[PDB]
C-alpha cells in the first residue's frame, strides 16, 4: 500500500511522458533519429518509456 | 490453432433478406439512378452501394444515414438485420442485406444519455409474467444490432455511466454503449 | 571495419559510407519535366545559365540539395557520368554550384518525342 | 486391323505405367470404381509409411 | 505543375503531343483523327519524384461529422471562427514520414481545413 | 435454427422455381412448381407414424421429412394438341430435418 | 468474386490488376479467358469507343491530373483496337474454346461480357452501362491505391468474411441435387420419346438423388458427391 | 514485435478514437493480475499470448 502509490506515481509519470513525446510530434519537432523514419524513432521513445 | 473458433455469446449471423424494399425507398427518396446520371456529378456525390451493386447516387448522405436509421429503429422497412455503412472520407454509402455477416447488439447513445431508460428495466422486470420481451427493446429503438463493417464506424463506449460522464473529454460523441 | 584514421572519427567514416552505398539518380533527383524548348536560348523557363553556354526538346531534371549534400556530389561528377553512361548522343548542360535550384539540362543530338521518356527511365 | 492396335496399346501402357507409379503428371489416375485412386508399387514405398 | 490529358474534339480521344517540323511548334495530333490543334503549355510530361503531395487538398470538408474523430476546442477556424475542430493524421498510406495534423472546422458551411 | 429454417422456407422454393423446364420429334415442357413438405413419418408391411427423435436415434433412422412438388407436363406436337397432364405431389426426395426447427415434431 | 443470389452459377471472380513495372499498364483477368486483356478493350468491347467516355467511368474528377496521367500508359496502349467489333475479336480470341470462325470467336466475346463476369451487376440484354461503372469503379479503386490515397484491404477483417451456415451450407448441396435429376429425367424422357411411344416421368423421377445425397454429405462430412469425394 | 496494431480503421478496438497511440490505446496493459485487467486489455492481452 506504499508500494501500491510508488507503483501508480510511476505509471502516471509513464504515461505522461509519452504524452509530451506524441505532442512532441503532432508539432513536428521530433526530430529523426539518424537510421530511422519518423514513425520508427517516434515508437522507439514510446517503448522506451 | 486459431482457425478453429467460437461464436462470443451475443453474437447473431444474419440470415439474409431481400434488397427489395429498399432498393424500392431509395428510388424515392431522392436518389438518381446510375443510368440516367450524367457522369459529370459523381464528384461531389455520394454513391450508394446495395449489397455490393453500385444502384445510385445522392447528393446528400447525412440525411440517408438518419433517414435509413430511423428506419431501421422502428423495425419498419428496414429488417434489423440490415447494415449501412457510411464512409465519410470516400464518399460512399454500403447497405448490405445479405446472409453469413455476424453482429451483435449495442445499446444506443444519443447525445450523451442511454436510451434504455428505467422503463424499460422495468417493464422488462415484469416479463413472463405478461408478454414483454427483447423484441420490444428492439422494435423501441434501444438496442441495435451492429455488425462488424458498421462497427468500424460506431464510437463505443464501454459502460454507460462512467465513459458517458463528465471530466478532461474522451471524446463525447459516442454513439453506442455496451451492454 | 575501417582501416586506418576512417576507424576513428565519424566523419571520415561517412565518407566511406558514402562511397559504399547506392546511390542512383532516382535518389538525388526532385523533378522531372520534359519540353519542347525548340531554340535553346529560348528556354520556355526563366533561366540564363543557358544564356552563357550558348534537338528541340529537353529534359529539366531539378535536383535535390538537402539529398545532394547528404551524399555529397556534385554536379560535375553527375554531368560526367551523364555523358560517360549514354556517350556523345547527349549533352547536358549543368547549373552551377550558386544558384538555389539545381537544374540540369539533357538535349538529344545527332518516335523522337518518347525517347527523352525513355531515357529518363 | 492395324489401326486398334495402337489404342491397344496405349491403353496398355497406361495400365502397366500406373500400376508401377500411380500418380503422373497430367495423366487421368487409375482409380477403382468406387471411386478412389489405386496404391501403386511406388506409393508402397514411397514416403513416410513406405 | 502538370499536363492532363487534353482530348481530341472531333472523335473526342486522347491527342498526342507532336512538334510541328516546319515552323518549329508543338503540336496535338490525334490517331484516329486528323485534328491538330495547337499547344501552349510546351511541357509534355511532368514527374515528381519527391511525390511532393499537400494533404490539404485531400482533406473533403465532410469528415467533420464523423462520431469517431476527435475534437479539440483549442484550435478555432479562421474563416469563421468556431471553436470547434476535428483532428487527423494524414491517413494516407505513403505518409513519408509525418505524424502531422490536420484540423477540420466543426462547423456547417464553412468546412475550413488548416495544419499548424 | 434461423439458417435452416430459411433454408426450408425459401432457399428451397427458389432453387426449383428457377431451374430451367426441360424439353426434347415434337417436345415436351415438363415445368416445377409449388413445393410442399410433410413432417418426418415411418413407413409412410406398415404404416406412415411420425418417427420421433429418440425412435429415430435409437432405430438408427434418419429423421427426415419427404417433399412433394406439382410438376405441369405439357407434350406437345403436331395438330396442335398440348395437355398439362400435371402431376400433383410428386414425390422428389426425402430431406433431413434440423431438430427443434420449426418443422421438427 | 462476383456473385449473383445463390444461381445455378457460382461466384466468378474479375481482377483488375496493375504491372510492376512506359510502365503502368493495368490488365483484367476475365472469366474464361485465359491470357488478359487490357481494359481499355473491354471498355470497347463493352461498347464505348469514344476514349473520353471510357474515362468519365474511370476517373469521376477530370481536374486532378494526378490520375490521369496513371491511365494513359494504357490507353497508348490499346491504340490498335477502335471499334466494338475487333474489340471483341479481341477478348473472343482467347477462350477455353476459341471459335474456328470469327463469328464464333464475337458471339463467344459477347456471352461472357454478359453473364460469365461481373453478374451482380446483372446478366440481362442490355446492362453494359452499368457494368461499365462498376468496372470503371474497380480500375478507380486500384488507382487509388496505387496513387497511394486509400488504404489497402486487409484479408483478415472480419468485415470481409461471410459465415455460411446450415442455410447456404444445404442449398449449395441441393442445386447441384436438383440438377442431377433433371439429368436423369432427360434421359428418361429421351430412351422413350424415341421409340415414339410415350414417357412417364414417375419412373423418371429417381429419388435416390435427393434423399441419398443429403444424407451422404451429411453422414461423411464430404460436401460434394460421392464420385468426387476426395 | 510491434505494438498492438491498428486493425479497424487507424484505431485498435471501436472504443478509442481514430489516431490514438497513447499507451493505453495500443495494448500497454498496466494493472496486475492481482488487480485483474480491464475489458479492452484483457482481450489485447489475449491477442498478444496468442
Ligand atoms: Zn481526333
Ligand atoms: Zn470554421
Amino acid at each position: 500500500s506504499k508500494t501500491y502509490q510508488d507503483i501508480q506515481n510511476t505509471i502516471k509519470k509513464a504515461k505522461q511522458d509519452v504524452i509530451e513525446v506524441i505532442e512532441k510530434a503532432h508539432n513536428n519537432e521530433l526530430e529523426p533519429t539518424p537510421g530511422n523514419t519518423l514513425r520508427q524513432t517516434f515508437e522507439n521513445q514510446v517503448n522506451r518509456i | 490453432v486459431g482457425l478453429v473458433k467460437n461464436l462470443a455469446l451475443m453474437a447473431y449471423i444474419s440470415v439474409g433478406s431481400q434488397p427489395s424494399p429498399i432498393l424500392e425507398f431509395l428510388e424515392e427518396w431522392s436518389m438518381e439512378n446510375l443510368e440516367e446520371i450524367s457522369p459529370a456529378a459523381i464528384a461531389d456525390a455520394t454513391k450508394i452501394f446495395v449489397n455490393g451493386c453500385w444502384v445510385g447516387i445522392h447528393k446528400d448522405p447525412e440525411q440517408l444515414m438518419n433517414t435509413l436509421r430511423k428506419l431501421r429503429r422502428q423495425m419498419d422497412i428496414i429488417v434489423s438485420e440490415v447494415s449501412m455503412i457510411r464512409d465519410i472520407r470516400e464518399r460512399e454509402i454500403r447497405i448490405y442485406t445479405d446472409a453469413g455477416r455476424i453482429c451483435r447488439p449495442l445499446l444506443i447513445v444519443e447525445k450523451q444519455k442511454l436510451l434504455l431508460k428505467k422503463r424499460h428495466i422495468d417493464q422488462l422486470k415484469e416479463r413472463e409474467y405478461n408478454n414483454y420481451s427483447w423484441q420490444d427493446l428492439v422494435a423501441s429503438g434501444v438496442v441495435e444490432y451492429i455488425d462488424t463493417l458498421e462497427e468500424e464506424t460506431v464510437m463505443l463506449a464501454m459502460t454507460p455511466d462512467d465513459l458517458q460522464e463528465k471530466e478532461v473529454a474522451y471524446c463525447s460523441t459516442y454513439t453506442h454503449c455496451e451492454i | 571495419f575501417l582501416l586506418g584514421q576512417s576507424a576513428r572519427d565519424a566523419e571520415r567514416a561517412k565518407d566511406i559510407l558514402c562511397r559504399l552505398e547506392h546511390t542512383t539518380l532516382r535518389k538525388v533527383t526532385a523533378n522531372t519535366a520534359i519540353y519542347y524548348d525548340p531554340n535553346p536560348q529560348s528556354t520556355v523557363v526563366a533561366e540564363d545559365q543557358e544564356w552563357v553556354n550558348v534537338s528541340p526538346w529537353l529534359l529539366r531534371v531539378e535536383l535535390d540539395r538537402k539529398h545532394m549534400t547528404d551524399r555529397k556530389l556534385t554536379m560535375e561528377q553527375i554531368a560526367e557520368k551523364i555523358n560517360a553512361g549514354f556517350g556523345d548522343d547527349l549533352n547536358c548542360i549543368f547549373n552551377d554550384d550558386n544558384a538555389e535550384k539545381l537544374v540540369l539540362r539533357i538535349r538529344i543530338m545527332n518516335d523522337d518525342d518518347v525517347f527523352l521518356r525513355c531515357i529518363e527511365s | 486391323a492395324a489401326h486398334v492396335i495402337a489404342e491397344d496399346v496405349k491403353l496398355l501402357q497406361f495400365h502397366v505405367a500406373t500400376m508401377v507409379d500411380n500418380e503422373l503428371p497430367g495423366l487421368p489416375r487409375a482409380m477403382q470404381k468406387s471411386g478412389r485412386p489405386l496404391k501403386s508399387l511406388k506409393q508402397r514405398l514411397k514416403g513416410k509409411e513406405g | 505543375g502538370f499536363v492532363g490529358i487534353r482530348f481530341c474534339q472531333e472523335c473526342n480521344n486522347m491527342l498526342y503531343p507532336k512538334e510541328d517540323k516546319e515552323n518549329r511548334i508543338l503540336l496535338y495530333a490525334c490517331r484516329n483523327c486528323d485534328y491538330q490543334q495547337e499547344a501552349d503549355n510546351s511541357c509534355i510530361y511532368v514527374n515528381k519524384i519527391t511525390h511532393e503531395v499537400d494533404e490539404l487538398t485531400q482533406i473533403i470538408a465532410d469528415v467533420s461529422q464523423d462520431p469517431t474523430l476527435p475534437r479539440t476546442e483549442d484550435h478555432p477556424c479562421q474563416k469563421c471562427g468556431h471553436k470547434e475542430a476535428v483532428f487527423f493524421q494524414s491517413h494516407s498510406a505513403r505518409a513519408e514520414d509525418a505524424m502531422r495534423l490536420y484540423y477540420v472546422c466543426t462547423a456547417p458551411h464553412c468546412g475550413h481545413r488548416w495544419t499548424e | 435454427l434461423d439458417s435452416f429454417d430459411e433454408f426450408i422456407q425459401m432457399s428451397v422454393q427458389r432453387i426449383v422455381e428457377d431451374a430451367p423446364p426441360i424439353d426434347l420429334p415434337p417436345r415436351y415442357l415438363l415445368k416445377f412448381e409449388q413445393i410442399y413438405l410433410s413432417k418426418p413419418t415411418h413407413w409412410e408391411d406398415g404404416a406412415p407414424s411420425p418417427m420421433m427423435p429418440n425412435e429415430a436415434r435409437l432405430r438408427n433412422l434418419t429423421y427426415s421429412a419427404p417433399l412433394y412438388v406439382d410438376i405441369t407436363k405439357t407434350v406437345i406436337k403436331e395438330g396442335e394438341e398440348q395437355l398439362q397432364t400435371q402431376h400433383q405431389k410428386t414425390f422428389i426426395g426425402k430431406i433431413p430435418i434440423m431438430l427443434r426447427s420449426t418443422y421438427c415434431l | 468474386r462476383s456473385c449473383l443470389e445463390n444461381s445455378s452459377r457460382p461466384t466468378s471472380t474479375i481482377w483488375v490488376s496493375m504491372l510492376a513495372r512506359i510502365g503502368q499498364r493495368i490488365v483484367a483477368t476475365l472469366p474464361y479467358i485465359k491470357q488478359e486483356v487490357p481494359i481499355i478493350i473491354v471498355f470497347r468491347a463493352l461498347g464505348f469507343v469514344s476514349d473520353r467516355d471510357i474515362l468519365e467511368h474511370i476517373i469521376y474528377d477530370f481536374e486532378d491530373p494526378e490520375m490521369m496521367e496513371m491511365v494513359k500508359p494504357s490507353l497508348d496502349e490499346a491504340f490498335v483496337i477502335q471499334e466494338q467489333n475487333v474489340a471483341l475479336n479481341f477478348i473472343g480470341s482467347r477462350g477455353a474454346k476459341p471459335g474456328v470462325t470469327k463469328e464464333k470467336r464475337i458471339k463467344y466475346a459477347k456471352e461472357v461480357l454478359q453473364k460469365e463476369m461481373l453478374p451482380h451487376v446483372g446478366v440481362s440484354d442490355f446492362c453494359e452501362t452499368k457494368k461499365a461503372y462498376f468496372l470503371g469503379y474497380m480500375v478507380h479503386r486500384l488507382l487509388l491505391a496505387a496513387l497511394g490515397r486509400r488504404e489497402l484491404d486487409d484479408r483478415d477483417h472480419y468485415g470481409n468474411k461471410r459465415l455460411d451456415l446450415a442455410g447456404p451450407l444445404l442449398a449449395f448441396l441441393f442445386r447441384g441435387m436438383f440438377k442431377n435429376l433433371l439429368k436423369e429425367v432427360r434421359i428418361y424422357a429421351q430412351k422413350f420419346i424415341d421409340r415414339g411411344k410415350d414417357f412417364n416421368l414417375e419412373l423418371a423421377i429417381k429419388t435416390r438423388i435427393i434423399s441419398d445425397g443429403l444424407k451422404y454429405s451429411l453422414a461423411t462430412g464430404n460436401w460434394g458427391d460421392q464420385k468426387k469425394a476426395h | 514485435g510491434k505494438r498492438i496494431p491498428f486493425g479497424f480503421k487507424h484505431r485498435t478496438l471501436p472504443h478509442f478514437i481514430k489516431d490514438d497511440y497513447g499507451p493505453e490505446s495500443r495494448g500497454f496493459v498496466e494493472n496486475s493480475y492481482l488487480a485483474g485487467l480491464t475489458p479492452t486489455e484483457f482481450f489485447f492481452h489475449a491477442m498478444g499470448g496468442r
